[PDB]
């Protein structure tokens, strides 16, 4: 869950492009 | 690296994806 | 000049979507 | 396609509910 | 359906709104 | 109010109209 | 290519104006 | 009119000032 | 006058500095 | 710092201006 | 139509720099 | 320069890496 890796815990940018299509 | 909730998460994901696209599934 | 691209786009869809998510995928 | 669409011509809040999962 | 304050609350009346314009009076 | 509406509580697209022109 | 369009114009005026409050209205 | 002058042309935080309630 | 954080103080930033440019230094 | 000025307290809008270069 | 332009630049920058902090100055 | 480049042409956020402190 991106919710759980970036709002709720710190994330990285490499972290968000697991979420790109 | 960053905290990002709601829109901010969702215009970051639109900055790092671009073309790609993404998808938000902020329930799972 | 017009209305909603790029970043405003994605803007809009997690107001009208919210807790429900979203895709985003261009052409 | 909607990305498009809003970004080159008129968009509604109802068209983008299509995009919501 | 959504929280919203603040710059978030302006651009979320101002995209359901749009030519119609509207009036944000946070106060009363 | 609007704040008491949607910030202090939570509020839809068809509440938010309430405060167009 | 420009400034203060459509969504940034709203930002700008909660910006100044604030608790005050602001209307918004295009011709 | 001040929407369409700030997007047509230059606008100052000022003039916008105007518009507060 | 306004409580602003992150991403919202920079683009207060940008609006009042404009052409002049800014420095966002919030650790020091 | 502009963070205890603007964040962590409230600043004025020429209180932004010290961070202008 | 373009992309990263004006407050959208800075809002950019914030997300990359972030706590490190950012100049931000056009010609 | 870059803040002309990220509007007129092509921008990375990895070429804005520089302009952090
Ligand atoms: C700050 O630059 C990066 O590390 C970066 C990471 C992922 C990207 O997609 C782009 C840039
Ligand atoms: C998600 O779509 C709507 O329900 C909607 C409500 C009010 C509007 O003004 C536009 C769309
Ligand atoms: C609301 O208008 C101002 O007071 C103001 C202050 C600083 C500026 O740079 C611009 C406007
Ligand atoms: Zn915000
Ligand atoms: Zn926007
Ligand atoms: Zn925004
Ligand atoms: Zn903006
Ligand atoms: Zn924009
Ligand atoms: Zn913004
Ligand atoms: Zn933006
Ligand atoms: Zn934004």
């Amino acid at each position: 869950g991106i919710v759980e890796q970036c709002c709720t815990s710190i994330c990285s940018l490499y972290q968000l492009e697991n979420y790109c299509n | 690296n960053q905290h990002l909730c709601g829109s901010h998460l969702v215009e970051a994901l639109y900055l790092v994806c671009g073309e790609r696209g993404f998808f938000y599934t902020p329930k799972t």
